[PDB]
RNA sequence: CGUGAGGGAAAGGUGAAAAGAACCCCGGGAGGGGAGUGAAAUAGAGCCUGAAACCGUGGGCUUACAAGCAGUCACGGCCCCGAGGGGUUGUGGCGUGCCUAUUGAAGCAUGAGCCGGCGACUCACGGUCGUGGGCGAGCUUAAGCCGUUGAGGCGGAGGC
RNA sequence: GUGGAGCCUGGGAGUGAGGGCGCGAGCGAUAACGUCCGCGUCCGAGCGCGGGAACAACCGAGACCGCCAGCUAAGGCCCCC
RNA sequence: GGAUGACCCCAGGCGGUAGGGGAGCGUUCCCGAUGCCGAUGAAGGCCGACCCGCGAGGGCGGCUGGAGGUAAGGGAAGUGC
């Protein structure tokens, strides 16, 4: 190995082309059948403690 | 006084017999039909030229040996990958890319030119699709 | 009717009403210059040859002026030469009143 | 194939002390 | 007495970058840049204000020589005539004949191949 | 009207944090609200701050229904760099930054 | 650059630096330097002519 | 920093006056938004002015069949300002960075990441030409003395 | 023969690695983008312009600035052009 | 030509490296200055498609800035990256 270097600057527009795909994917959520907050799917709601229809866990 | 430019024109749509007609030589007219050095109001920089229909590609002729003779080549990328291909076996198998290459080697090269190539129809056989534009039949 | 004039060393399409602007003239602004005529054209169609006799053109000079100044640079490299010129190339504008046959 | 040998122009690259 | 750069300097800088707006990259951005771009430009400017004085004649041509093949001679035919008879119409305004006053040009062209 | 908040000096960097004010541009209060509680970055707690500062203020010093905001605007800018010896082999000694972000939201009202 | 106050030493080797070749801090070439072609005390006065 | 001899930095400015922002609001704080002071608060203490590289938000024009020292010339489209002009650039033409060193460099030869600031033909004395003046078989004083306190004289030793 | 000719006396220089081509020789092998002289030339300093596909020195020709005017040079006139 | 560097007329020169010569621009400081510009806004900064100049530059307008700046004509340099 002999130590690799970048050869030239990148340029404002290279670099800013590289990060087209680093936009982040807002979380997707759901409203929450019994208290209607929003929460991911497939959790247990965060706000009320149910899923599924019962209560599981103390919020 | 400024140059006279064309506001937007209908361009023309042509058709020619290449029956029996040397490759070269028909293909020099086509050319000069597609970039429209024809027209008193040539503009370089803007496609005004004819659309150009050609029927019997297959028919046209070839002086000299080069059936036997010219080769047409393809390079693939790859090792090795240079493929030559007589006119003869090419009349025989695609016949319509013997004019429209010999065409295309006329036109500019650039944006412009790629662009006026696809205004070059080219047919083997005496008939052709066009009906709808009434193609007017050129003696060249 | 429109005629095909020369001035200035150049040749211009001229029609009453025309403002126009070519190689400065020698004359005082106000006052009507008559220019010689290569050719006419519209109802009549005459052609000089160079110029025809009878035919002038009355041009109207509104005055004199300089052209947007234009910067003609020179540049040679590995050599440290370098020119700047600023250019105005002046010009007389004139009103084309008529043509004469 | 050369047969004349050709010695070597350079030689073996050995370290520097470092600043 | 002393006379650091004070002001010159940077007034200086931004004369050639005001000179480069519109400048790819550093370019129009970095004075360095800007002034190798506009070292090029000036030649090039210069160079083709002469070359556009070939780039209209070589258009007016093409046209003018079109519009003689619809009556059967050729460009070079044309002028010949032309200078026979001793017409001195530009081809600035022979290739503006050509597409505004065709009944003109027609004329003209008589003229050219009776001088012949 | 509009409402602003500004977070300065805040100890992030700012390529990431602006990262996570991109999800919630243009986007009203409310769902601004939802995005930030589940987005998993760190710049998510900050970003709810400012948010939450500015609509704050529009409804308790601007007069604006709370129920009528959206982000009009946001953006991150760059504050001072905390720069940081990072002792490296050799003897070499790299610097680091840690960077500094300034977030700023701006509110406004949704006449529709 | 010899009445500035810095000392004589060579900052860093000639070779193998990685760096431009210096000699001492003093050089009019780094800032706090020695300066160059800068006044010293002089006398303005000549003898004009007394005819004169 | 160095065992030591020794080396040896960086770092100035709110405003006329602290009148240095009570109190309220979000926040754990930092920070902000109102209120208030001020002629001025993007003079708010991370404080005069506040350039440039660099980063970001909005907007106009533009770009996913196209070949490049990035420009330049022409034309067209769109946007903006009031037979005109500014911005942008689609197509066409042309087009081998800058500096250095060289017989010859775009050169695959040197140097430079980019920006800002520092950075290199001076001075004393003597010489030699040219030159602007004064005087001219002559020209001129040096140290010093006197005077002035930004006043100029005297001094002929000596020099050519 | 009045020319950015010439001669004279002075002040300031740079230069004292040249290179290609034609011709004349030597060296070399009737080799070298070879080497060394002589006459000339161009590049050097005209890597400004047209031609030679491209290309310092081959051909054409010595760019003060402007013009969307005209005539030529070499070279070209089937299409790219 | 006029009467002397006023401007007009005609004719010719005007590629350029090392280098010689000429004429200018800008920077800091001095005389001009016990003056003059300046809060009705100094210097500096950001603009300008405007005006002058071959150009280096100089004006003028808008914005910022908030206390300095400095003429015609001369003088001296830590004078232009
Ligand atoms: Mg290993
Ligand atoms: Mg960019
Ligand atoms: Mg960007
Ligand atoms: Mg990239
Ligand atoms: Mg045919
Ligand atoms: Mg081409
Ligand atoms: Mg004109
Ligand atoms: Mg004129
Ligand atoms: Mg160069
Ligand atoms: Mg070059
Ligand atoms: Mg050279
Ligand atoms: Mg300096
Ligand atoms: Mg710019
Ligand atoms: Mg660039
Ligand atoms: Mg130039
Ligand atoms: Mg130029
Ligand atoms: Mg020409
Ligand atoms: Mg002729
Ligand atoms: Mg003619
Ligand atoms: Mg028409
Ligand atoms: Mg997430
Ligand atoms: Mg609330
Ligand atoms: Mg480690
Ligand atoms: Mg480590
Ligand atoms: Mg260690
Ligand atoms: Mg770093
Ligand atoms: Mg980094
Ligand atoms: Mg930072
Ligand atoms: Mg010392
Ligand atoms: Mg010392
Ligand atoms: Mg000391
Ligand atoms: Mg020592
Ligand atoms: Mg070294
Ligand atoms: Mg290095
Ligand atoms: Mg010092
Ligand atoms: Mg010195
Ligand atoms: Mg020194
Ligand atoms: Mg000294
Ligand atoms: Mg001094
Ligand atoms: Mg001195
Ligand atoms: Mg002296
Ligand atoms: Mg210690
Ligand atoms: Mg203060
Ligand atoms: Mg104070
Ligand atoms: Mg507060
Ligand atoms: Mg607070
Ligand atoms: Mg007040
Ligand atoms: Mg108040
Ligand atoms: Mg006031
Ligand atoms: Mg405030
Ligand atoms: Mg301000
Ligand atoms: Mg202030
Ligand atoms: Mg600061
Ligand atoms: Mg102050
Ligand atoms: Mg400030
Ligand atoms: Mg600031
Ligand atoms: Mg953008
Ligand atoms: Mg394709
Ligand atoms: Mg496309
Ligand atoms: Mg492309
Ligand atoms: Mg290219
Ligand atoms: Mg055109
Ligand atoms: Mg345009
Ligand atoms: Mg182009
Ligand atoms: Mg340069
Ligand atoms: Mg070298
Ligand atoms: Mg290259
Ligand atoms: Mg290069
Ligand atoms: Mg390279
Ligand atoms: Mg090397
Ligand atoms: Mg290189
Ligand atoms: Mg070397
Ligand atoms: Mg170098
Ligand atoms: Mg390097
Ligand atoms: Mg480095
Ligand atoms: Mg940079
Ligand atoms: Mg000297
Ligand atoms: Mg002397
Ligand atoms: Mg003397
Ligand atoms: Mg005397
Ligand atoms: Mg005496
Ligand atoms: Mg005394
Ligand atoms: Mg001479
Ligand atoms: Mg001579
Ligand atoms: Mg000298
Ligand atoms: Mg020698
Ligand atoms: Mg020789
Ligand atoms: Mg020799
Ligand atoms: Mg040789
Ligand atoms: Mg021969
Ligand atoms: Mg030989
Ligand atoms: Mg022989
Ligand atoms: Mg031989
Ligand atoms: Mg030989
Ligand atoms: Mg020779
Ligand atoms: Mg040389
Ligand atoms: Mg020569
Ligand atoms: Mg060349
Ligand atoms: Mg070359
Ligand atoms: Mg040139
Ligand atoms: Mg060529
Ligand atoms: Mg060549
Ligand atoms: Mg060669
Ligand atoms: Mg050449
Ligand atoms: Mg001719
Ligand atoms: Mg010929
Ligand atoms: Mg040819
Ligand atoms: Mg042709
Ligand atoms: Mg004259
Ligand atoms: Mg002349
Ligand atoms: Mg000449
Ligand atoms: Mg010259
Ligand atoms: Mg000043
Ligand atoms: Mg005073
Ligand atoms: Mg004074
Ligand atoms: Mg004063
Ligand atoms: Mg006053
Ligand atoms: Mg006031
Ligand atoms: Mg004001
Ligand atoms: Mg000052
Ligand atoms: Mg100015
Ligand atoms: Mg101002
Ligand atoms: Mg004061
Ligand atoms: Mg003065
Ligand atoms: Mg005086
Ligand atoms: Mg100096
Ligand atoms: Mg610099
Ligand atoms: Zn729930």
């Amino acid at each position: 190995a002999k130590h690799p270097v970048p050869k030239k600057k990148t340029s404002k527009a290279r670099r800013d082309a590289r990060r087209s795909h680093h936009a982040l994917t807002p979380p997707t959520l759901v409203p929450c059948p019994e208290c209607k907050a929003m929460k991911p799917p497939h959790t247990v709601c965060p706000e009320c403690g149910y899923y599924a229809g019962r209560k599981v866990l103390e919020v | 006084m400024k140059t006279y430019v064309p506001k937007q024109v209908e361009p023309r749509w042509v058709l020619i017999d290449a029956e029996g007609k040397t490759l070269g030589r028909l293909a020099t007219k086509i050319a000069t039909l597609l970039r429209g050095k024809h027209r008193p109001d040539w503009t370089p920089n803007v496609a005004m030229g004819d659309f150009v229909v050609v029927v019997n590609a297959d028919k046209i002729r070839v002086t000299g040996k080069k059936l036997e003779q010219k080769i047409y080549t393809r390079y693939s990328g790859y090792p090795g990958g240079l493929k030559k291909i007589p006119l003869e076996k090419m009349l025989a198998t695609h016949p319509e890319r013997v004019l429209e290459h010999a065409v295309k080697g006329m036109l500019p090269k650039g944006p412009l030119g790629r662009r006026l190539f696809k205004r070059l129809k080219v047919y083997a056989g005496p008939d052709h699709p066009h009906q709808a534009q009434r193609p007017e039949k050129l003696e060249v | 009717m429109f005629a095909i004039v020369k001035t200035g060393g150049k040749q211009y399409r001229v029609e009453p009403g025309l403002k126009l602007r070519v190689e400065k003239l020698d004359a005082e602004p106000g006052a009507t210059v008559e220019l010689p005529v290569l050719l006419l054209g519209g109802e009549k169609t005459v052609v000089g040859t160079p110029v025809v006799e009878g035919a002038s053109v009355v041009a109207e000079v509104l005055g004199h002026g300089r052209g947007k100044k234009i910067l003609v640079s020179k540049f040679k490299a590995k050599v440290q030469y370098r020119r700047k010129k600023g250019h105005r190339q002046p010009y007389t504008e004139l009103l084309i009143k008529e043509i004469r046959g | 194939r050369r047969i004349r040998p050709r010695p070597p122009r350079l030689p073996r690259p050995r370290p520097r002390p470092l600043p | 007495p002393r006379a650091k750069t004070g002001v010159v300097r940077r007034r200086k800088h931004k004369k050639i970058l005001k000179l480069a707006k519109g400048y790819w990259g550093l370019r129009s951005k970095s004075f360095r840049k800007a002034r190798e771009t506009l070292f090029a430009a000036g030649n090039y400017a210069y160079a083709h204000r002469k070359r556009r004085k070939r780039d209209f004649r070589r258009l007016w041509i093409v046209r003018i020589n079109a519009a003689c093949r619809q009556h059967g001679l050729n460009y070079s035919t044309f002028i010949h005539g032309l200078k026979k008879a001793g017409i001195e119409v530009d081809r600035k305004n022979l290739a503006d004949l050509a597409v505004r006053e065709p009944q003109v040009f027609a004329e003209l062209v008589e003229r050219a191949k009776a001088a012949q | 009207m509009e409402a602003k908040a500004i977070a300065r000096y805040v100890r992030i960097s700012p390529r990431k944090v602006r990262l996570v004010v991109d999800l919630i541009r243009g986007k009203s209060l409310e769902e601004a609200r939802n995005i930030l509680r589940y987005t998993n970055k760190r710049g998510a707690y900050f970003v709810a701050k400012v948010l939450e500062s500015a609509a704050a203020n529009a409804v308790n010093n601007h007069d604006m229904l709370e129920d009528r905001l959206y982000v009009k605007a946001a953006y991150v800018d760059e504050g001072p760099a905390l720069k940081r010896v990072l002792p490296r082999a050799r003897g070499r000694a790299d610097i680091i930054k840690k960077r500094t972000s300034h977030i700023t939201v701006i509110l406004g009202e949704k006449h529709g | 650059r010899g009445e500035v106050a810095y000392s004589g030493r060579k900052i860093w080797p000639q070779k193998h630096t990685g760096r431009a070749r210096h000699g001492d801090i003093g050089a009019p070439i780094f800032v706090g330097g020695g300066v160059v072609f800068g006044p010293k005390p002089r006398d303005y006065s000549y003898t004009l002519p007394k005819k004169v």
